[PDB]
Formats: structure tokens, C-alpha cells, sequence
């Protein structure tokens, strides 16, 4: 049966992975010590998707911890839910990329990639029927981006027929957390555009907006952001673990949302999102969820879908509902916004329904969108890249590891081509 | 008095003309809403 | 005696089969464990052991979740463990995956199981196939299995109950590709295919049953009621019995036109049954109303070729004849000139049974109506228009190409569909 | 046998229909739930289920308030749920809204229900329509419905019960526009149209029944008594039965003059019943006083053209003949010279029934009188004068124009009403 | 079914809206917490016209709170019946108009209109069959007047077929609460004459007179005046919520009361109004209600109806009564006062009866009159505007926000044309 291997690299990857594993263990009724303490048989009928079974009812997550520095994973191990992970899955170096893509891809990554691949192969041998890989990292960092691209390259060379999902943290538009962020981002998209089956983009600014304006959170920390990202992660793959009226696994989503191989960048979203006091002021129905899906302010990437046209849309619902209500709602959305969908793809929306809702909620829904508005993000990143590349600023750090300006030119050319394709697919021609 | 009336008349035409110009581009694409689904009336053999 | 073999493939087929077999056990008074608590039902149930009846069904899917749900349900101790066949990875809405890559891995096992089930039968009459067009596993595997069956048996009739795609409602983006491919490769390997629309059944549930949350269970129960009404003539005795062969003999004028539409009557709620007397004439009239057809297409836009009426329960032939004559004199409906006689009737004494906890009222008589008409040419044209829209730019084509489908198959299917529309228009012109 | 279909549109129509149906159920001994606690009422009631009677009624309104009041009241289980049809927004005293903008949305559904109810009927002879001139949905949807019915059937009779606008009492400012427009539209589609005046009913209740708080319940009960007296010939057997077609063939000499006046007698209070031994002659006399008329117009100002008398209860034909002869020899009233025989008389055995909680005593004989007279000409002229007063300055015209009605329709209606006045004044001249 | 969206702007609007919502909630038996604790089914049968049902047996009023300063709605929220409103409907700025029409219509209104329209859309799409819009504001203030006209214009553009109702506090004839109220009143009428379906005019001076003379109240506060206005609104919209013997909705009143599109300014009134000590000496009958309604002293507007002639009159009776008595009283009124009714319109009176009594007494009645005497208010405002406009006093405050004198001239010309029309429509010409 279908099983998923999880990998996380860098600080952002490790933090989001820890939050994701806390969420998953809570959903399946697994205590931090690794012993099942649930109250339903459904939590165990499909537990082999994420967790292995050890001797004595103990459950070991099928996860791999990779970093070039030991600080983040030492924090993860010493913290809660640190004993579930098998200690053999903690692979680390001693140098750290230092926010250098070349260091993590060509100098430091080359030493750890063999060990990471060894752990990956050992985990996959135990799998009965592999469904694919999932990976959490950030594009703006050194080790995250470099090692993530290297690992996807190696695995794609190993298993080309499987399914690759990455949950990347693309750079924000207004405030940047690193000076060399455009360099790493461009060099990472150059590999993602050719080695990944599907990719979900995440913006810290969009997450701050959601936290401040919707959740009414005065002091949002990184824990809340990782909580939201983990909720979306769980919502994406709910159909592999619980029964439902209309099922949809990762391959179905990849078929339904990737019309051309080079356009597999999506904007995720979640619903419902309310504060601690305002949730009593609204009913819990399907149309409110549909309203929250197609809200540009609810998107988890800082791109306005109003500026472009949707290609495909995925709506994954959870809980006891009515299929007629969902279908009429999707029809109303499509007809009433006929100007925001491409004319050459009839029926832009794919629908899935799962019976088991999240713990403590009557219903929930996850939105995934393949909109051409992502071209604006790509264009902005490319513009910053070119502005910083004419003066050759900070270039001697990367060229001191083995890279040359030809790689940078190839990356910028590829990004310009991708932006051109995204723009050209907004033409009616009929 | 007639010239002041003509100035008012001109002002009214300019106002309506920018109003039409403003509404011309606004109706091009549209606005994002959701609403509810409205069923169609059944067809009959009559 | 005469026996029928039922095959359910894909999520839609498996769930409709669950509903059908629940209804079947209820109607014949069989407990879910296979033991009767107190015999013409040998057509569907075979006697094995001491008083245990095992249904003649095969459940096929390339994804194990729905079959696993079946194996843990109330009817766990009803089906033979070997009739429930599962794969590992579904077709993922890809026709090529379910036809060329994944289907060929278990097609031999499915055929072996069907052969083993059929060799026991002495008067096998045909096969019942439940699937959906838009699905990958559904369409791809049903096409492959129907081709294999036609090669193997040929002489035995083969019937389908497929879910036609709705004109507006959709749950997939690659639906037209699979629909066109499967109807192209199935057109020459089938005898009769009854189709329904989810949208039409939603409208029926809302307008008549007054149900505001029609989950899939209600739709499956209605489809099960239609199938039970179809097979009642085999499972019981009546003043006029119709077996499976007569369906294709009377409803199929040409080999390439075997797509009737199935309706039902009376579909009313419990509270409204008190205010209505359910006479044969009124239900016969309601069967022809466009608002009651369970395919979203207007019969008034075309002309009927042949019509089949199946009555259950308290029915007297004189009133049936009078109602049919009254329908014939009515000009609101139209019939082709080259078909002076376009009605085939069947009457059965057994009244419909009501599933407890259901939504349909108890009635003493009911009608199942099947119509072969040219109104579906509009739906075919709509599907072909969607295909053309999505194919002029080669959208989603690489997914199918990478699994072993050549690009020429799309063109071949499109030309075959155009030929079928031309047939539908040529047969719709009076002489 | 012979059957009738009753249609109630608008607030006034729905309320009077509720009163009439309560009276009908009481007369035939039918409980409000539709059952019977112990057979010629198949004309109005249709047998269904196990001894349940469903009235042949259709309730139409463009607002849900009054229909929901009916659906919640005591008779919620008497009426068929699909027979109460409701819109979302009412006409709001706008003829154009009820005829062009809003009426077209549910006219098709109303016609479907009418046809479905008529198909169940074997000897259907006419329809009964209740409405009011002043209202928007009343007048507009009545004109649209009568146009559609005349197109569809043509030969079946179509009677009207309408609330003629009062000369002084008014509850709307745009009453003349609606009245003139609906009269112009329906002048060539109504076989016969009886009218009553709310003001005259108020006067009758004040003077006779000794009531100072006559809510609309009392008026509706009086109107229900009148319609019961009209339809008693169909519902019960008697010495001289009168059908629905006989009314129109005896009262309507020309197709453009079909507006008779309806009265009733005796209208007395319980205290005064004991001191008056009511007989045939004096009730026949009392039917002819201007003060007892139910339309606020003096019959002495005009000449009678045709009179219809309907007797119920203990009635001897010789006494009826003597009373009619005495009335004829009386010169206080006048008859047109070209109609030497201006009387139609019917007698029914069944006496009127008294509704408990009502305001009328128990009598063994009652008379319903319907007279076609030229005295309605002054009322028509007054309506024209009001229309002219309101049209010179184009008041409220934009409300009608904004709903699609052309401005020439007002002129056409006014010219038609002037032609009607000419016809009435020409027919009233002896020669 | 038929449902109404309520919007209030400015200090006066927010105060009257709070009082009106308290009145309605008490009438429908809803506690301050929002949970139904009534005793009749008819209270819930038509609760959807004003309220939305949330999860857990809670009702949220369909109201929008609009203001350019946070003090007023902060006081509303912190006060009683503050937890009943949905917090997301509170839309506030930070600057404030400062009794300036230009500042509220061009400088802050432009910034707040997008948010307010988004909230209005979110409320309206959740509706089933919208009946119309209703606005509470004044004409003498800056934000009230300016934002009210802006919102009316925008909504009229968005929904041209719905019903727009306004309850505007026109300036008092004797005492002025602002020095620049003629400017705001003229600039707001210039928009009301074109973008509003019908408008009720209420004067604070007439309300003070009613409380001091009829109610015998020694110290009337603003709560009493808001109580009176709220009673009038409930009486107007009572035919949508309870079954009636003869019932009329907003559109029927508009059809029967506006002979020409530019004459939709009415004067409301309520009966019966009596003191605590004088209730014992009077009998509640229909003739008493009728004689109290048609009283010059009882009008809620500071205009004498005897100066002009009525065009149309609407009387919405509430309670259990006999329509014969109502009709006889209407006839008596029309024949006695035949000199105050236009000749070119017969049947000047429209009557409606709602079966359920007001909360309180056995009978009550609301009076709405469309009299030509209201032209005096407009004429007085025009005189004050022209007296202040030749000297250009306070004009720079308005022209510093982008406005020009041409707008003032256009508004004055339009208002004078309206006055001329109202005047000359007193000519029988027959
Ligand atoms: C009475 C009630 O509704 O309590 C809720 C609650 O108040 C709200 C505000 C919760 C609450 O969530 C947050 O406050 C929050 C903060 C930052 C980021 C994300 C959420 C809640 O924490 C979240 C929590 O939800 C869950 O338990 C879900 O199963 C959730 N799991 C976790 O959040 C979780 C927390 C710790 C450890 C493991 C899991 C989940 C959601 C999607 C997919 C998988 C799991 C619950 C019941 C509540 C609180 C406690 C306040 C919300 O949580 C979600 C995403 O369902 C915020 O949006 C919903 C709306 C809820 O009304
Ligand atoms: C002692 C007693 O029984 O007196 C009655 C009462 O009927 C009197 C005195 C009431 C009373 O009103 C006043 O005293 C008053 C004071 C200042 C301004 C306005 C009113 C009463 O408050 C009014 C109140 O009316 C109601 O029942 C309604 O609820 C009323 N709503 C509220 O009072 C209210 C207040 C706060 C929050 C929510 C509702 C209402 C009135 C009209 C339309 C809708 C609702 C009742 C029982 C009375 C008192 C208490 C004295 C009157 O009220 C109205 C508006 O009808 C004053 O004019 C009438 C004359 C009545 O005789
Ligand atoms: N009426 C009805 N239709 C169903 C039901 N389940 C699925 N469908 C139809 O099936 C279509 C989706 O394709 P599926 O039949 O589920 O495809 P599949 O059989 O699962 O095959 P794969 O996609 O490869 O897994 C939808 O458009 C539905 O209309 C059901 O329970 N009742
Ligand atoms: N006799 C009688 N007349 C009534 C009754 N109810 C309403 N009316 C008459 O109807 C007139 C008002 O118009 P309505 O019939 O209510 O109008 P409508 O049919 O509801 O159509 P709309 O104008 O769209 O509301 C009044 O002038 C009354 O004369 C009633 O119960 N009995
Ligand atoms: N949402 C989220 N983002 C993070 C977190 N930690 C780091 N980031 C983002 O990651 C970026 C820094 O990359 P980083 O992982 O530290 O570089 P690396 O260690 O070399 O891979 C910053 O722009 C942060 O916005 C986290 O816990 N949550
Ligand atoms: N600051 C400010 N003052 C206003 C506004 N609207 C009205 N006013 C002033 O408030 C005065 C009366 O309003 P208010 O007392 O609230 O009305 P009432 O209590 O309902 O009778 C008017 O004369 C206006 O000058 C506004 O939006 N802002
Ligand atoms: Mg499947
Ligand atoms: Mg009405």
C-alpha cells in the first residue's frame, strides 16, 4: 500500500518537520513515547503510510533529519517528540553552508549526500509500495536550497517513476532575511523546474498577514507559521489515510493540476481560520469554506490571483458533507468568475472528499491553485538577480567554490523562459 | 446668466463623460465574489 | 436456469454495487451473513455449504481503500474473499494507466476469477458492468475487460451502467480525454449501455424527494432501485417476462447506437404519498416528462427510436395499453417515422421493496423507463467540443503519452466520435 | 362525472379560497386532515390513499406570507403541497410586475400544475378563478393565466370571482391603472365574471348582521356562502339542476358584456331570526333591494338584462313561480325590451349549512341571485374618470414603464374601456 | 426570503442603529448574548429578514458599522448589546471628517469605501433573495453625510434594481449644531435626489417638541429620540416579519408613495404616544389613532403639513382591528381635509394591517406622508447656503480637498430646481 518518505533539510525544514510530526502524531493518537493511545480503528488501519511498526507496539516515524550544522537538530532532539525519531536518521556535518548555495551544493553537500542517500535507500527498502517522496526546505538559505536541490537530483536519477512533492519557502517581496537571497533562489528554481513533480510555494509575509488579520494574533511566532504549514501538509494527503466518498492521492493531483511539465508551482491555502471569539459569529457550512478558499487574502503566497488567470484548482474537503452542495458551489464559483479561468481548459476544478475531519473540527478544506500570477514572483526575483549581477556583487563567494558565471547566465535564462511561458499561457487565441 | 448656465451645462457633460470613462474599464474584467448557486427552472413538456 | 454475472469496477462501480447487493439481500430476505432466516434467486445467489448463499459478483479496483471499506462493512461475511480483487496504485484519473500500464498487471487474474465463476453457471445469460466514464480506473479497465470478454465469449450479452459526465458538474479536469477514449474503444464491444448523470439525479433528489443534502448514498440507492427493477423479470415471474436479450433486440436499431437513458417512477417522499394515488396512467405520464429523466438532456430536442417500459406490482395490462395509446396520441413527444411500433412492455407481480432508513416511500407499483433517442447527440457534441478545446494546445497530453499511448489515438477517437455524431444526425431525418 | 377546478391568486384570492374550502369541507362532513368519519363531491374532491380527499385547488401568489399562513394553519394536511405555488417577491401593486417581469417566472410551473390536475379529470367543464382588481399579482397574473388558458383550451368555460374596486373605499393609490389594464387584457378571455364590493359587504354586515367589527373573515364567509350556493347544483341533486355552461348561455348576450352582480338572501342575525318566519316570497323580494346588493351601485339607475335565481332547501316551485311573476309585474324595476324572458331558476334540495363561530343563523331556504344589469356602466365610467385624472400628469407611469410595458398600452386600454362604455350605453336603449 | 441589509454611518447613525437593534432584539425575544429566549413561533418564523443564524442557536444582526472615528463604535461595543454584533462588521478609520463634507467624501471616504463595500458584498451574497438596503445617517455632519452619499452612489451602481431606504436627520430650523451644515445638507441632497429610492426626514426639534408636549417628559435625552426613531423603523418594516391581514413591503410603499422619481422625501409619525398618567384617561381605538396621526403637532419633521397639500399617505396599522373601522376613518379624513389633498390623485391613502400588536399596547399605527409642505425645509436650506456662499465663508476648507466652486453651483441649482418642482406641483390645472 501507498507510503510516503519524508525528508527535511536546513533550519526551516527541520522546524516545519517537527511541527508537522507533532500534528501527525496528534491526529493518529500517538503519544510522544511512540505507543498508540488512540480511540478509533481508523487511526491504525492506515498507520503504515507515515510510521513504521517496531517491536512492542512502538511506532517509528519514516522521517530523515538532514542538516549541515547540529544546532537545529540538537534542539529538535532535546525538545518534545524528540524520542520518536530513530537516532540513525539524524545525519549532520560540522561546517554549515553559511547561506552559500555553492557551499551546500558543491563542497559541503557532496560529503553528506552519500549518507543521506544511504538512509533514503534503507528506508525505501522496507516500504511495500512507495507512493513518492516529500521534502521540506527553504529556497533562501544555503544548506536548505543547496542540499535540497542536490537530493532531488539524486533521487530523481534513482526513482524516476515516483512522485516528488516539496514545500518550499520562496522569498518574500518586501522584507528579506538574507542579502544573497536572490542568488540562492534563482539557482534553486533552475533545478526545481526540471527535477520536481509538483511544488508548493510559501511566503512568510502571507503567513504574517493571515496570522494578524484573520487569526487576530497579536504576537505571531514561527510556531504558528509552522502550525499553519503543517495543517496544509496534513490536508493535502488526507485521502491516503482515511476513507471518503471521492478519493484522490498524490498522482491524481499531479495529473489534474500539471498541464505542462514546466508549470508545477502552486499556491496552497486552508480553511476555516477564525479567532477565539469570532467563531461563534458564523455557522459552519460548505459555502463559507468555499468563500475562504477563493480569497486572495487567504492565500499562503504573496501573489494576487486577481492579476492572473487560474489554470487548475484543487479542493480537498474533509468531514461529513453533501456532494451536491460541493458541486453546486464549485459551479457557482466557475460561472460567476468566468473571467479568471482560462478558456481552453473546461472544468478547471478537481474535487476530493474525505470522511474523517481534523480532530476537534466539524469540517475542513484545503485549497491548491495553479495560477499564472506566480510569474510576478518569478519576475521580481529575476529582476533583483539581474540588478545584483551587473555589478558582480557577492559573486566571489560563489565563484570561490567552483561555479562560474555561465551557471548564473543559464539560471537567469531558464527563469526568463519560465516567466515567458507563464505570460504566454494567458492568451485566448480562439 | 446665460454664460453661467452654459458653464454649468459644460460641467455636467464633463462629469458624465468621466463617469462613463471610469465605468468602461471597470466592467471589463469584473470583481471577485462567491454568492450561492441558483437552480434553473425546470423544463416542461407543455 | 438463467443466471447473470455482475461486475463492479472503480469507486463508482463498487459503491453502486454495495447499494445493489444490500437491496438484493433485503428483497429476497437474506441476512447480511449469507444465512436465510426462514427459490428463484439462484440467478444472483449461488448455494454453497449449508444454507449459505454467495452472490455472483466481482469487485475490481486498482486502489484498496474502497474494497477495504467493503471488507470491514456489514457485508464482510457475504462476499467470497477471492471476488474482491485490489491493486496497489490507482490509475489516478489516467486512462492510459488503467488500460496499458496498471490494468495489464491484474487483467489476467480478473479474467481467471470471472471464468471460474462462470464455469459453474449452466444458463449464463450475460454480464452486468458498473463503472464511470470520467474515471481512470473505471474507463481504462472497463474498456480492457470488455474487449477481453468480447474476444472470449462474444455471443453472451454485455450490459453497462455507466455514469455519463454532466454538462456543468465535474470532478476532474481530464474527464473529456478519458470519456472520448473509452467510448471510442468500447463502441464496438458493447450491446447496451444505460447511462445516468449525477446532476440529473441531484435535481431529482431536490425537486421530488425534497432532500437538501443528497449524499452519494441516495444516488446509489436510486441506481440500485433501477437495476433491481430491470432484473426483477429474471428474479421473479410476471404476466409478461423480459430477459436480457430482448433489451438489446428491441432497444438497439443499429450496432453503433446502443446508448439508452434510464428513468424511474414514482420518485416521491413519504409525506407526499398520502396526497397522491399512484395510478399506472399518472406514473406512465411522469416517466416521459423531461424534468424526470436522469440524464441532463431535453428529450424534446430529439426523437425517440425505441422505448421500453417495465412495470412492477399491482399492474393490469388494459390500463398499460390505454396509457401507452394516450402517450402515442400526444404530440408533445416525437417518434421517428421509420419506427411505427416503438414500445416494449414488461409486467411483474413483485412490488418494489423499501430499504429501512431510506428516502423513498412505500408504493404498490413502479415503472422503469429506458429510451433510445437522438437527444444525446447534443451531449456528444458538447463532449467533443471540450475535447477540441483541450486538445488544440496539447494540454495534459504528456501524461497519457508517457504511459504508452501514442498521440494518434486522440485523433482516431475524435474522428470516430465525429462519425458517431454523423450517424445520430443521419438517423434523425424522416424520409 | 362533471368536475371543477378552483384557482386562487393573490392575497384576496387565497383568503377567500381558504374560507370557501373550510365551508366545503364542513358541508360534506370532511375533517381538516382530509379523512371522513362515516357520493357526489368528486367534482371538487379527488379520492386518494385510504379514504383521503384532496381538493382540486391551485393557490398562486408571488409572496410567501399568506401561503405559509395556510401551510401552518389547521388545514395544513388537507391541501397537496405542490398545489401551493409561491414566488419570492410580490408584484407590489404593479400590474407590469405581475404580468411581464415576475409572472413569467412561474407561469410555466402554474400551467404545469393546472394541466396535471386537469389530466386526472374525466369530465372537466370549467375553472374557477378568484382575484382582486386593485392588486398587482392578482390582476397581472390573472390576465396572464387567462391568456394562457384560453390559448391552451379555448372551449372550456372560465368563470371569475373578482373584488371590484369600491367607489369610496380604497386601499391603494394606483388602483385605476391596474383595474383598467386587467379589464382590457381579460375582456376577450373571460366567459363570465361575477363581482362583489368590499364597501357593500361592510354595509350589509353593519345594517343586517348587526356587526361593528367586520374583519375580512366575515366578508370571506359571505363570499364562500355565495360560491357554495352557486356550486350546490353541481355538488347536490335537486328538482332543477344548473350547470356551469348554463350560467354563461343565460346571462351573457354579447361577448363584451359579462359582468353580472351577485347577491344573497336571507342575511339576518340570530336574534332577528326568531321574529321572522322566512318564506320563499319575501326572500325573493329581498334579493331585489338596492341596499341588499353586494356591489355599491344602484340597480334602479339601469335596466336588467338577465337574472339567475338559485334556491336551496325547502322550496316549492309554485311559490318560486308566483314570486317571480310578482317581481315581473312590479314596475319599480326595469327590463330591456329585447329580452322578454329574463329569468333562469334553479332549485336544490340541500339547505345551507351554518359554520360554528359564524354570524348567520340557521335557515331552511336561501337564494343566490346573479343579475346582468347596465347599472355597472356608471362604475365603469367612474373608473375611467379616475384613470383620466391620474394619466393627464403621467403619475406613477414610470413604475409601469420601467418593467417593460410600453406607454401605448395605457392609451389602448383607455380606448377599449371607452368602447365598452359605448357598448353598455347602446345596449341599454330600448327599441 | 425578503431580507434587508442595515448600514449606519457617523455618530448619529451608530447611536440610532444601536437603539434600533436593541428595539428589534427585544421585539423578537433575543437576549444580549444573542440566544433566542422567546415565547412564540412567529418570532423565529421570519427572523431571517434581519438576522443570520450561526452555530449553536445564535443570531447575528445583518448590520454594518461605519465610522471615520473609533470613539462612537468603541462606546457601542463596550456597552450593552455590543457582543451581539459581529466584530468584523466594525469598520473604522483614524482621521475623521471634522464636520467636512469634502473630507468625508473625497479624502477619507475614498480609502474606507473599498473595505465597506467588501463587507457589504460579503453580507449580501450570503443572502437568499435580497429585498433592499437601509441606511441611517444625518445631513449636518461630515462623515455621516459624505460617506452616506458615497455608499449610496456605489451601492446604486452595484445593485440598480434593489430598494434603498434612508433615515436622515435633516438640520433643525431654529438651532444649528454646526456652523457649516448648509453646505453639507446641500451637497448631500444633490446625491439623495438621484441615488435614493425613498427617504424619511426627521428633525431633532420636532422630536424635542413631541417629548416635551405629548410625553410630558421633563428632561428628554438622545436616548428618547432614538427610541422614537427606532419605533418608527420597526413600524415601517413590520409587514416583512409577521403575518398580516393586508400587508405591504418596502417596494409596495415606494410604488404607492413616489409619483415622480424626484419626490421621495416623507415625514414619518407614530401613534399612540401618551404619558404614564394620561394613559388611564384615554381609550385605545382606531379613530383615536387616526386623529393622532393626522396631527400637525405629532409630525416627526419640522414642517407644517397644512401649508401644503398631501400627495400620497401611507398608514401601516399594527394589531388586531377591523378593516371597516380603518376604511371609515380614512374616508372621514379625506372628506374633512379635502383642501389638503391634490386633486389629480384620487385615493391618496394606502392602508396596511399587521396582525401582531406592537410590543406593548394593543394597537398602534405608523404614518408616512408625502406632502408638498416639505419644500419649505429645502427653501430655507437654500437661503442659508446662498447667504453663506456669496461671501465664500468656510469655502477654503472644502476647496482644499480637491472640490471646486462648480460643484457647489451645480448642487445649489439642482436643489433649487427640486424646490421649484415641489412648489409648482401644487397646481391643479384641471
Ligand atoms: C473549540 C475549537 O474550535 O477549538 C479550536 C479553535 O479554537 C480554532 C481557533 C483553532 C486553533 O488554532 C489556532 O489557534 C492556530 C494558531 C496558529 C496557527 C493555526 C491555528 C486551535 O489551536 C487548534 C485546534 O484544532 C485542532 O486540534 C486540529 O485538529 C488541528 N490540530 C492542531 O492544531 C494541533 C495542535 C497541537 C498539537 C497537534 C495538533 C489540525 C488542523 C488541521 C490538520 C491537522 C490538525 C482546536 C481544536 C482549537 C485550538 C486549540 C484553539 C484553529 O485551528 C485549526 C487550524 O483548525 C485556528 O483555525 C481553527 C479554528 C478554530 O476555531
Ligand atoms: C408601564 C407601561 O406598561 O408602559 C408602557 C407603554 O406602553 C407606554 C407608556 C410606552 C413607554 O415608553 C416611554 O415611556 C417612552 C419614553 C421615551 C420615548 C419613547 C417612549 C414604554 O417605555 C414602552 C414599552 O413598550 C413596549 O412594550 C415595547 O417594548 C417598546 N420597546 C421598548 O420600550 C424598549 C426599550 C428598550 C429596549 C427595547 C425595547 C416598543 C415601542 C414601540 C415599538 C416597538 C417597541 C411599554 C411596555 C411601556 C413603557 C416601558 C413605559 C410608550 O412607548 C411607545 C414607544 O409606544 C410611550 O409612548 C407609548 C405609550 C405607552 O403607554
Ligand atoms: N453516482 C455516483 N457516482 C460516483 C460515485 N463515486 C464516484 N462517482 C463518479 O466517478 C467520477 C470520478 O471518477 P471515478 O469513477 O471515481 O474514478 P475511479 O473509478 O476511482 O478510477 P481512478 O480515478 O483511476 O481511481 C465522478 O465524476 C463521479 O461522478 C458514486 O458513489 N455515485
Ligand atoms: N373581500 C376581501 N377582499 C380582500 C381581502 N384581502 C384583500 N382584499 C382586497 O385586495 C385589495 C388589496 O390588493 P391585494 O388583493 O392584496 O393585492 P395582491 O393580490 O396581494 O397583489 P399585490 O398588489 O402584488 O400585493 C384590497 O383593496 C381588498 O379590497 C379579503 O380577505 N377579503
Ligand atoms: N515559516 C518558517 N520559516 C523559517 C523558519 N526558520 C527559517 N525560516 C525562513 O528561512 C529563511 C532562512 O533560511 P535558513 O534555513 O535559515 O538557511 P539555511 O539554514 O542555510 O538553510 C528565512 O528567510 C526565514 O524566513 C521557520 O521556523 N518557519
Ligand atoms: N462628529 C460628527 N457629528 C455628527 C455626525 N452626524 C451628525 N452629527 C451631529 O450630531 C447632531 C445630532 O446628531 P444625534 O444627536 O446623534 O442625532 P439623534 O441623537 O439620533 O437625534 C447633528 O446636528 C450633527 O451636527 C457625524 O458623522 N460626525
Ligand atoms: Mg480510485
Ligand atoms: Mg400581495
Amino acid at each position: 500500500m501507498r507510503e510516503i518518505v519524508h525528508i527535511q533539510a536546513g533550519q526551516c525544514g527541520n522546524q516545519i518537520g517537527a511541527k508537522f510530526w507533532e500534528v501527525i502524531s496528534d491526529e493518529h493518537g500517538i503519544d510522544p513515547t511512540g505507543s498508540y493511545h488512540g480511540d478509533s480503528d481508523l487511526q491504525l488501519e492506515r498507520i503504515n503510510v507515515y510510521y513504521n511498526e517496531a517491536a512492542g507496539n512502538k511506532y517509528v516515524p519514516r522521517a530523515i533529519l538532514v542538516d549541515l550544522e547540529p544546532g537545529t537538530m540538537d534542539s529538535v532532539r532535546s525538545g518534545p517528540f524528540g524520542q520518536i525519531f530513530r537516532p540513525d536518521n539524524f545525519v549532520f556535518g560540522q561546517s554549515g553552508a553559511g547561506n552559500n548555495w555553492a557551499k551546500g551544493h558543491y563542497t559541503e553537500g557532496a560529503e553528506l549526500v552519500d549518507s543521506v542517500l544511504d538512509v533514503v535507500r534503507k528506508e525505501s527498502e522496507s516500504c511495500d509500495c512507495l507512493q513518492g517522496f516529500q521534502l521540506t526546505h527553504s529556497l533562501g538559505g544555503g544548506t536548505g536550497s543547496g542540499m535540497g536541490t542536490l537530493l532531488i537530483s539524486k533521487i530523481r536519477e534513482e526513482y524516476p517513476d515516483r512522485i516528488m512533492n516539496t514545500f518550499s519557502v520562496v522569498p518574500s517581496p518586501k522584507v528579506s532575511d538574507t542579502v544573497v537571497e536572490p542568488y540562492n533562489a534563482t539557482l534553486s528554481v533552475h533545478q526545481l523546474v526540471e527535477n520536481t513533480d509538483e511544488t508548493y510555494c510559501i511566503d512568510n509575509e502571507a503567513l504574517y498577514d493571515i496570522c494578524f488579520r484573520t487569526l487576530k494574533l497579536t504576537t505571531p511566532t514561527y510556531g504558528d507559521l509552522n502550525h499553519l504549514v503543517s495543517a496544509t501538509m496534513s490536508g493535502v494527503t488526507t485521502c491516503l489515510r482515511f476513507p471518503g466518498q471521492l478519493n484522490a492521492d498524490l498522482r491524481k493531483l499531479a495529473v489534474n493540476m500539471v498541464p505542462f511539465p514546466r508549470l508545477h508551482f502552486f499556491m496552497p491555502g486552508f480553511a476555516p481560520l477564525t479567532s477565539r471569539g469570532s467563531q461563534q459569529y458564523r455557522a459552519l457550512t460548505v459555502p463559507e469554506l468555499t468563500q475562504q478558499m477563493f480569497d486572495a487574502k487567504n492565500m499562503m503566497a504573496a501573489c494576487d490571483p486577481r492579476h492572473g488567470r487560474y489554470l487548475t484548482v484543487a479542493a480537498v474537503f474533509r468531514g461529513r458533507m453533501s456532494m451536491k452542495e460541493v458541486d453546486e458551489q464549485m459551479l457557482n464559483v466557475q460561472n460567476k468568475n468566468s473571467s479568471y479561468f482560462v478558456e481552453w481548459i473546461p472544468n478547471n476544478v478537481k474535487t476530493a472528499v474525505c470522511d474523517i475531519p481534523p480532530r476537534g473540527l466539524k469540517m475542513s478544506a484545503t485549497f491548491i491553485g495553479n495560477s499564472t500570477a506566480i510569474q510576478e514572483l518569478f519576475k521580481r526575483i529575476s529582476e533583483q538577480f539581474t540588478a545584483m549581477f551587473r555589478r558582480k556583487a557577492f559573486l566571489h563567494w560563489y565563484t570561490g567554490e567552483g561555479m562560474d558565471e555561465m551557471e548564473f547566465t543559464e539560471a537567469e535564462s531558464n527563469m526568463n523562459d519560465l516567466v515567458s511561458e507563464y505570460q504566454q499561457y494567458q492568451d485566448a487565441t480562439a | 446668466g446665460d454664460q453661467r448656465k452654459q458653464m454649468l451645462q459644460k460641467y455636467k457633460e464633463e462629469k458624465q463623460l468621466q463617469k462613463l470613462k471610469e465605468q468602461r474599464e471597470k466592467a471589463k474584467r469584473g470583481i471577485f465574489k462567491v454568492g450561492r448557486y441558483r437552480p434553473d427552472m425546470p423544463c416542461f413538456l407543455l | 436456469m438463467r443466471e447473470c454475472i455482475s461486475i463492479h469496477v472503480g469507486q463508482a462501480g463498487v459503491q453502486i454495487g454495495n447499494a445493489c447487493w444490500e437491496l438484493y439481500c433485503l428483497e429476497h430476505g437474506i441476512q447480511p451473513d449469507g444465512q436465510m432466516p426462514s427459490d428463484s434467486f439462484n440467478t444472483f445467489f449461488s448455494e454453497t455449504g449449508a444454507g449459505k448463499h454467495v452472490p455472483r459478483a466481482v469487485f475490481v479496483d486498482l486502489e484498496p481503500t474502497v474494497i477495504d471499506e467493503v471488507r470491514t462493512g456489514t457485508y464482510r461475511q457475504l462476499f467470497h474473499p477471492e471476488q474482491l480483487i485490489t491493486g496497489k496504485e490507482d490509475a489516478a484519473n489516467n486512462y492510459a494507466r488503467g488500460h496499458y500500464t496498471i490494468g495489464k498487471e491484474i487483467i489476467d487474474l480478473v479474467l481467471d476469477r470471472i471464468r471460474k465463476l462462470a464455469d459453474q453457471c449452466t444458463g449464463l445469460q450475460g454480464f452486468l458492468v458498473f463503472h464511470s466514464f470520467g474515471g481512470g480506473t473505471g474507463s481504462g479497465f472497463t474498456s480492457l475487460l470488455m474487449e477481453r470478454l468480447s474476444v472470449d465469449y462474444g455471443k453472451k450479452s454485455k450490459l453497462e451502467f455507466s455514469i455519463y459526465p454532466a454538462p456543468q458538474v465535474s470532478t476532474a479536469v481530464v474527464e473529456p480525454y478519458n470519456s472520448i477514449l473509452t467510448t471510442h474503444t468500447t463502441l464496438e464491444h458493447s450491446d447496451c449501455a444505460f447511462m445516468v448523470d449525477n446532476e440529473a439525479i441531484y435535481d431529482i433528489c431536490r425537486r421530488n424527494l425534497d432532500i437538501e443534502r443528497p449524499t452519494y448514498t441516495n444516488l446509489n440507492r436510486l441506481i440500485s432501485q433501477i437495476v433491481s427493477s430491470i432484473t426483477a423479470s429474471l428474479r421473479f415471474d410476471g404476466a409478461l417476462n423480459v430477459d436480457l436479450t430482448e433489451f438489446q433486440t428491441n432497444l438497439v436499431p443499429y450496432p453503433r447506437i446502443h446508448f439508452p437513458l434510464a428513468t424511474y417512477a414514482p420518485v416521491i417522499s413519504a409525506e407526499k404519498a398520502y396526497h397522491e394515488q399512484l395510478s399506472v396512467a399518472e406514473i406512465t405520464n411522469a416517466c416521459f416528462e423531461p424534468a424526470n429523466q436522469m440524464v441532463k438532456c431535453d428529450p424534446r430536442h430529439g426523437k425517440y427510436m425505441a422505448c421500453c417500459l417495465l412495470y412492477r406490482g399491482d399492474v393490469v395490462p388494459k390500463d398499460v395499453n390505454a396509457a401507452i395509446a394516450t402517450i402515442k396520441t400526444k404530440r408533445s413527444i416525437q417518434f421517428v417515422d421509420w419506427c411505427p411500433t416503438g414500445f416494449k412492455v414488461g409486467i411483474n407481480y413483485q412490488p418494489p421493496t423499501v430499504v429501512p432508513g431510506g428516502d423513498l416511500a412505500k408504493v404498490q407499483r413502479a415503472v422503469c423507463m429506458l429510451s433510445n433517442t437522438t437527444a444525446i447527440a447534443e451531449a456528444w457534441a458538447r463532449l467533443d467540443h471540450k475535447f477540441d478545446l483541450m486538445y488544440a494546445k496539447r494540454a495534459f497530453v504528456h501524461w497519457y503519452v508517457g504511459e504508452g499511448m501514442e498521440e494518434g489515438e486522440f485523433s482516431e477517437a475524435r474522428e470516430d466520435m465525429a462519425a458517431l455524431e454523423k450517424d445520430y444526425e443521419e438517423v434523425g431525418v424522416d424520409s
